[PDB]
């Protein structure tokens, strides 16, 4: 209050360990609705390792697998529609674009493939990674695929020529996870050696370093609106706000133990997939953990199989597909005539002992 | 000993400090050279 | 045996339930043609 | 108190620091659409020169088809007309083009601050 | 052994040879690194020394055995300026890592500097590390006998780590130095901020007893009764 | 021609599954000269595997394996399993227990084959490694000889580099061959550097006068 | 019991170091700036000569009292144990090592 | 094609070759990524203080696994840290299935007689005979329980 | 950068006394004297009926760690050889 600036008379007043504890206690998170399991859809040969939504009016979901196949599946009835096989080793990651019928898919046979969706063939094959390729973002309204894995590069792909147009060299380990962004920073970029960068595509520079992370930065996902990201260490997941670099947040994840994927709602809900199953649903804006859930394998599995992989949520923000190593497809659906009252969630408990704030 | 596994990989990095032969590949031959655009 | 509760739906795909030349995005043909 | 800003200057504690911890209704807005035009066609522009470049110097033909002077030095005390030179098509176009591989220097003018937090440290021999 | 500078010559070409070729195969193995920068500094090329360290950085920055052994090998050379400059760089990359923050301290401990320290302490307790930086500067003002200095500290102190056992340990500083005018002031900020930080609930039910005990027995060795039996009256209505 | 079990051969069994493990037998059978892989392996899982017991059964023991003996008419494999013992002395006792009811130098040879084959671990690209150095440093101590001498006589002879062994090479005598200078710091390292020149000098100037 | 954390070990050695600079200024006591260049931005500091020698001769000191304290558990521990059969130092380091991991 | 031999004459070859997967290097390929997740996803479980020699015996247990699934013999490590087992059986499995469906991929391919590589049916020899006496070692235990 | 480069570092006196100067520029020409790596081949006359080509030795950027022209590789200011600048600071 006032007699800790009267008294304790400070220089900035807000770094002080009480004042930002006290403004913690005084705001309160936006509540939602919990999330139950919906579907279990059991399709491939291996593990689901990436899964892409439609982007345009969401019929249709593809996850790319273990198996080397990707599979279509049906959003609504959650039938198979088709399979895309070409591929030799294990699909990576799956990325559908919004403004063409292309689908880009990455394995860790060093190929970048594009496909017809019109046509469900390959066209296009880009070539040049010098080892496994981890991810693809499409970036938006420019025609270009960022691709990236053990390489430690980013490779800008113009669509068209399929030329290796610009090389991105900052990372010193395998980049787990890149993203596209309309505007500068353009590339977002996650790897092993604890680092987030910001990267001006025009320069081939880094804008910003975000060290703050211990261990390798597995996962990012873009926030659908308000313009950041949120990437994900072992234990901890911190939002950042673009075009400044500023760390927005620090949720409260803890003793959560290895974080495989993320995905943010429309409606502020960040999903972080743990390879412990313990699946979390977590406010945006404020990082609190208000659902913690965790998965049935199957019949007979064994017990590391509760891992979730993958997952998205779909455009309308209402379900969530995740993909899991025990061959799965689970759909969580958040269910409706739940309140603030009856399902409060975790209740809203900030702590000195933990140092994250 | 000499049969050995990997420590790390070869990066991408000692690639984009060579210069370029211009070497003509062919499959980097022009093909598919018009892109489609969605509704 | 009856896993996950019996509210969550269970199902096993092993075929496509699509023909493979099916184009999975449909084409825009803004005029039509008589050819 | 003699050298107070000299220590360690590239990190603070606001880094640490988050900021919507002060306020949940924080709003950090999106690009606008006058934002991202101005950042599209300076990049597509970045691009299409750069892809420009690649199929020109390419020895293929068949690249062609998909696809500065007066310069002043000495502050302007000269001007000079800058012309290319009409290359024979037998000749290796590129004379000093080699494949040849360079090792390159690090560029580390500051640097860049590791910042992890403090410190659930104490642990048994479980590990 | 070696006779002449010719001799010598073909000598070290021989084993940078060598070593360049382990560190050409293997870009980590940071202990080939230091074993191949030793060489030089016993081949007395210092310039040639500091190359390999800061080549050994580009690969891992974060190895503190790298840090410490080329820290150490400009000491050893008395080159004092050039420790300074990576000493700095040392905690500038790796804020977080307490040996090298102790390594800055005792280096200009050594060299009876302690304008210095005290200028890489405030720093350092700026940046909120942990209870061994603090107490390690509180233990540095005893030494230099500063007292009204270490008093400026434990007003810091608590107020980055807001816990009974640096309150008690503000009030262990004081009962050792017998000021009574002193000790309860601080015991009359302790009692206070935990009433006026009541709702924030960062004390627990054993930790305010610490408190309210500590002020009662210390009363109690100053004779004044009146003071010691109100205040757990106080307490009790204040947290019933 | 079927030969027997000698204490020695058991010995160098013993070091060689110590050697190789339990799943190279012909690997193992090479050391013992009379004797198969199959024998050799069927010899370990019989006899000498320290986790088989060869004690006498307990009373409940042997009761236990009359019970078996009705339940698994004759299936000593079986039984020897639920029994954890070996089964030919599941049988041996099985007999007794129904008969309680009555009414130098060629071996020394190969022992110092096997000693001298089990103390060798490094192999053909090893060996010959080892043996190229040991010329290499003999060829170079020669040249040093041979310069020490001439300097004597006073013809001053250079010491030859190692050639280029391609385009690019590099004599990393001649040169810092990837300087990365350190970083430039704010306390003005000016005299440090004037004392190392002085010493660094003053050092080669010592190898030029004692040597080292 | 257990294994002590670096930022423990740290504080320790820190620790040590101040008790053997004390008895240094201790076992001397008994027997008897900052400027800072405008033009070039570099900051000098004016120091005893002597307290930087004996800077540079106690660290020496430590590393060659920590390379004997190691050399003599090198050959004290080589002429140990003998029982289990090894091949070269390698076997026996690496068959000692599995002591401990039980 | 001429064109680019007399590059090469000109300028040499380029150093930046980079092999594609292929049918003969897929076997090893197939082990380098999965050396490297194996390796990632311990290293996140330790807590501190893990370099190259400690993620370099870890590997082993891996190799040492695999293997001990090949043999039907059951893999248990004393004093592994509970963690660490989970994550090894897990990739162990992953690798199993890989090893399973390719096994039956390839039996497919050797009956309608379509392009087999002679070591390919050697190959496919060994890894159904493994998988036959695995079969009849489950079904052993199966009747004994 | 390839699509970014620097203009020449050329002195007066190699350009001379006339105004226009026609130069031909080829984008990867000869290679560097210095760092033996291949640059933009600037040569020029002084004069039009002039006989001798005047080339650019060396890289702008060896041109620009010694701060000389790339022609006569001479000190941009005071106009002296790099041996001799060296010795008078
Ligand atoms: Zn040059
Ligand atoms: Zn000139």
């Amino acid at each position: 209050s006032a007699f800790v600036n009267k008294i304790f008379q400070p220089e900035v007043a807000e770094e002080l360990i009480v004042n930002r504890y006290e403004k913690l206690l005084s705001q309160r998170p936006e509540w939602h609705a919990p999330w139950k399991l919906s579907r279990v859809i059991n399709g491939h040969l291996g593990w689901v390792r990436c899964v892409a939504i439609d982007p345009v009016d969401n019929e249709w979901f593809i996850t790319g697998s273990n198996d080397t196949t990707m599979k279509v599946w049906d959003l609504a009835t959650g039938k198979l529609k088709t399979t895309l096989a070409g591929h030799v080793m294990t699909v990576r990651d799956v990325a559908v674009s919004d403004r063409h019928p292309y689908l880009f898919s990455v394995s860790e046979d060093k190929t970048v493939k594009c496909w017809d969706l019109e046509k469900n063939q390959i066209i296009r094959d880009y070539y040049g990674h010098l080892s496994g390729v981890r991810t693809v973002s499409i970036h938006p309204t420019l025609d270009l695929i960022a691709t990236a894995g053990r390489d430690s590069v980013i490779k800008l792909w113009d669509m068209r020529t399929r030329i290796p147009v610009i090389t991105l060299v900052g990372h010193k380990g395998p980049i787990n996870q890149v993203q596209c962004t309309p505007v500068d920073p353009q590339v977002v970029s996650s790897s092993t050696d604890a680092t987030v960068r910001l990267w001006d595509v025009v320069a081939g520079k880094t804008m910003k370093v975000l060290t703050h992370h211990k261990r390798s930065v597995r996962a990012t996902a873009l926030h659908p609106k308000e313009f950041s990201v949120a990437s994900a260490c072992t234990d901890d997941i911190r939002s950042w706000g673009l075009a400044e670099g500023s760390l927005l947040t620090n949720f409260e994840s803890e003793k959560t133990g290895i974080i495989n994927t993320l995905s943010i709602n429309q409606d502020d809900v960040l999903f972080a997939g743990g390879d412990n199953g313990v699946l979390s649903f977590y406010d945006y804006k404020s990082g609190h953990k208000y659902q913690s859930l965790a998965t049935r394998e199957m019949v007979g599995s064994l017990e590391g199989e509760r891992s979730v992989l993958c997952s998205t949520f779909d455009k309308t923000g209402l379900r969530l597909i995740t993909g899991e190593a025990d061959k799965s497809i689970k759909i969580w659906k958040q269910d409706e005539t739940a309140t603030k009252e009856s399902e409060p969630g975790l209740a809203w408990n900030p702590n000195l002992s933990a140092k994250r704030f | 000993t000499s049969h050995r596994p990997q420590l790390e990989a070869r990066s991408g990095a000692k690639a984009a400090a060579y210069t370029p032969t211009g070497i003509e590949h062919a499959r980097l031959l022009p093909g598919h050279t018009t892109l489609k655009y969605r509704k | 045996e009856h896993p996950y509760g019996k509210e969550v739906e269970v199902l096993m795909e092993t075929k496509n339930t699509q023909s493979p030349q099916t184009p999975l995005v449909e084409p825009v043909t803004e005029r039509t043609k008589l050819q | 108190a003699i050298l107070t800003d000299q220590i360690a200057k590239n990190v603070k504690l606001d880094d640490f620091i988050p900021k919507r911890q002060s306020n949940f209704e924080l709003s950090v807005p999106l690009p606008t659409k006058a934002e991202i035009q101005e950042c599209t066609a300076r990049t597509k522009s970045y691009i299409q020169r750069l892809v420009n470049a690649k199929l020109a110097n390419s020895n293929n033909r068949a690249s062609s088809r998909y696809v500065a002077p007066a310069n002043l030095l000495l502050n302007n005390s000269h001007h000079i007309e800058v012309v290319s030179k009409q290359m024979d098509p037998l000749l290796p176009r590129f004379v000093g083009k080699k494949a040849r591989k360079v090792v390159a220097p690090t560029e580390n003018d500051e640097v860049v601050p590791v910042l992890h937090m403090d410190g659930g440290e104490a642990d048994p021999n479980e590990w | 052994d070696i006779l002449d500078l010719e001799e010598l010559r073909e000598y070290q070409r021989r084993k940078r040879t060598e070593y360049e070729g382990y560190l050409k195969r293997n870009r980590l193995d940071m202990g080939q690194w230091i074993r191949y920068a030793q060489f030089e500094i016993e081949q007395h090329d210092m310039r040639r020394a500091r190359s390999i360290f800061e080549r050994a950085l580009l690969v891992d920055s974060s190895f503190i055995p790298l840090w410490i052994r080329y820290i150490d090998a400009e000491l050893k050379v008395k080159c004092i300026n050039h420790a300074r400059n990576l000493m700095n760089r040392a905690i500038s990359t790796l804020p977080r890592v307490d040996k090298l923050w102790y390594k800055y301290l005792i280096v200009e401990e050594s060299l009876n500097n302690v304008e210095i320290v005290r200028s890489l302490y405030t720093k350092w307790c700026s940046l909120e590390p942990g209870v061994n930086a603090w107490n390690s500067f509180v233990d540095f003002e005893i030494r230099q006998k500063n007292w009204n200095g270490v008093r400026e500290i434990y007003s810091k102190y608590v107020m980055a780590h807001p816990q009974m056992q640096t309150w008690l340990k503000w009030v262990r500083f004081e009962n050792r130095h017998g000021n009574t005018e002193f000790t309860r002031s601080v015991y009359s900020l302790a009692i206070d901020t935990v009433a006026n930080l009541q709702n924030l609930q960062i004390w627990s039910d054993m930790e305010v007893a610490k408190l309210v005990n500590s002020f009662a027995h210390w009363e109690a060795a100053q004779q004044e009764y009146e003071r010691s039996s109100a205040l757990y009256q106080i307490a009790i209505e204040k947290w019933p | 021609k079927g030969g027997v079990w000698t204490n020695v051969e058991d010995q160098i069994l013993k070091a060689a599954v110590q050697k190789y493990g339990t799943h190279q037998w012909s690997k193992v059978a090479s050391l013992l000269q009379k004797k198969t892989a199959r024998q050799s392996e069927l010899r370990w899982n019989e006899y000498l595997n320290p986790k088989l017991n060869f004690t006498e059964f307990s009373k409940e023991e042997d009761a236990q394996l009359l019970d078996l003996a009705r339940e698994l008419p004759n299936q000593w494999r079986t039984i020897a399993d639920m029994m954890a013992r070996p089964a030919q002395v599941c049988v041996e006792r099985y007999n007794r227990l129904l008969e309680s009811e009555d009414s130098e130098d060629e071996e020394k040879e190969m022992l110092a084959e096997a000693r001298a084959r089990l103390l060798n671990t490094q192999g053909k690209k090893a060996t010959r490694k080892i043996r190229e150095r040991m010329l290499e440093e003999s060829k170079r101590i020669a040249e040093l000889q041979k310069r020490r001498e001439l300097k004597q006589a006073g013809i001053n002879v250079a010491i030859k580099k190692p050639k280029k062994k391609y385009g690019t090479d590099i004599d990393y005598n001649e040169d810092i061959v990837y300087e990365q200078a350190p970083m430039p710091g704010i306390y003005d390292t000016s005299t440090e550097d004037r004392q190392i020149k002085k010493k660094f000098e003053q050092f080669e100037r010592k190898v030029n006068r004692k040597g080292l | 019991r257990g294994g002590i954390s670096y930022d423990q070990l740290a504080k320790l050695s820190y620790e040590k170091t101040l008790r053997n600079l004390a008895t240094q200024t201790q076992n001397s006591s008994k027997q008897d700036k900052v400027q800072k260049d405008t033009k070039t931005g570099k900051i000098t500091i004016a120091d005893d000569d002597k307290l930087v020698n004996k800077l540079a001769v106690s660290l020496q000191s430590e590393s060659k009292k920590r390379y004997e304290a190691r050399k003599r558990q090198m050959q004290n521990a080589k002429t140990l144990y003998g029982v289990e059969s090894f091949i070269n130092d390698k076997n026996k380091q690496f068959n000692e090592k599995l002591s401990r991991e039980s | 094609y001429i064109g680019n031999l007399i590059t090469r004459q000109f300028e040499g070859r380029s150093n930046e070759i980079v092999k594609t997967t292929t049918k003969q290097r897929l076997d090893a390929y197939y082990d380098l990524e999965l050396r490297n997740s194996v390796m990632d996803d311990i290293l996140e479980m330790m807590p501190e203080s893990i370099r190259q020699k400690k993620a370099r015996t870890i590997l082993q247990h891996l190799s040492e696994a695999w293997r001990c699934w090949k043999a039907n013999i059951p893999w248990d490590v004393p004093g592994m840290p509970a963690p660490i087992k989970k994550i090894i059986e897990r990739y162990i499995k992953s690798k199993a299935d890989a090893w399973v469906s390719a096994a039956h991929y390839n039996r497919e391919r050797i009956k309608r007689g379509a392009h087999v590589e002679k070591t390919m049916v050697k190959k496919n020899l060994g890894r159904l005979t493994r998988l036959w006496i695995k079969n009849e070692q489950e079904r052993q235990r199966q009747i004994q329980k | 950068d390839e699509i970014n480069e620097p203009p020449p570092n050329i002195c007066e006196q190699c350009l001379g006394d006339e105004a226009n100067i026609r130069m031909t520029k080829i984008p990867q020409g000869s290679e560097c004297k210095i760092c033996t790596l291949p640059f933009t081949l600037y040569h020029f006359k002084t004069s039009k009926r002039s006989n001798n080509i005047i080339k650019t030795l060396i890289c702008v950027r060896c041109a620009t760690q010694r701060n000389i022209c790339q022609c006569c590789m001479l000190d941009s200011r005071w106009h002296i050889p790099i041996q001799l600048r060296d010795h008078l600071i």
